């Protein structure tokens, strides 16, 4: 897949 | 049969669909505005490593280095995150700014550090990056590394260059041999050993590396640990 979410905390 | 003319022009970026992209710019929409989550198309173009897309909205006016997202980091970070060297080398050279420190306290080579990003930390020392840089936590890429990557690199690559092996982080006093100990990253403490961690050097705590193994019960991190001492 791509990438459609925003990085995050871990 | 879909052929992308109903898709917006977010998801039509991350998927890297040039000319769906291109038409809604010329139909009026702006590339530097944000989405709802004050994320800028350059920051999805940069993910997705979509190098033609990244071009095209530059040369539109995008704010390359503009902060955006939760994280209230850069495009180059997010390309940094994922891993996409090639994104990495191209916003570069358009004057993106690899020092610069994110919501969590991180630039580029501790980002690329802790995700295993090996030859995106190569290549930011290749370009003058500080092997050892500190972070706004106080923390090396070795730190990072320790901590958060399971594995020989990039653990093994930061020991080639002359790195300072025994620094502490700021407000810890953890040396990369402590944050390896407190993970249980047993790749990484024998390389380390062998580098020249010192075992004894105390934390802020006055624990030592030693002493966390001990405190975890486990004897393979305390027979090695004592064995190079």
């Amino acid at each position: 897949g791509v990438v459609a979410s925003q990085p995050a905390r871990v | 049969i879909d052929d992308y003319s109903t898709w917006d022009i977010v998801k039509a970026t991350q998927y890297g669909i040039y000319e769906r992209c291109r038409e809604l710019v010329e139909a009026g929409y702006d590339v530097r505005q944000p989405d709802k989550a004050n994320v800028t198309l350059l920051h999805w173009a940069a993910i997705n490593n979509r190098i033609d897309l990244v071009k095209y909205y530059i040369s539109k006016g995008a704010i390359v280095d503009q902060l955006g997202g939760d994280l209230n980091s850069t495009p180059l970070h997010w390309a940094t995150r994922q891993g996409h060297l090639s994104m990495v080398v191209q916003l570069m050279k358009y004057g993106a700014d690899p020092s610069l420190i994110d919501g969590e306290g991180c630039s580029c080579i501790h980002l690329a550090a802790q995700f295993g990003h090996t030859s995106i930390v190569a290549y930011l020392i290749a370009k003058g990056q500080d092997v050892d840089m500190m972070d706004q936590n106080g923390m090396t890429p070795l730190m990072w590394a320790a901590y958060r990557t399971h594995s020989v690199d990039p653990t093994r690559l930061l020991l080639t260059f002359n790195v300072s092996v025994n620094l502490g982080d700021k407000y810890h006093k953890n040396t990369a041999l402590h944050w390896a100990v407190l993970a249980g990253n047993t790749t990484v403490i024998s390389l380390l050993l062998e580098a020249g961690a010192n075992v004894d050097a105390q934390n802020i705590k006055g624990e030592s590396a030693l002493d966390l193994a001990k405190q975890r019960k486990n004897v393979w991190m305390i027979n090695h640990l004592q064995e190079a001492r």
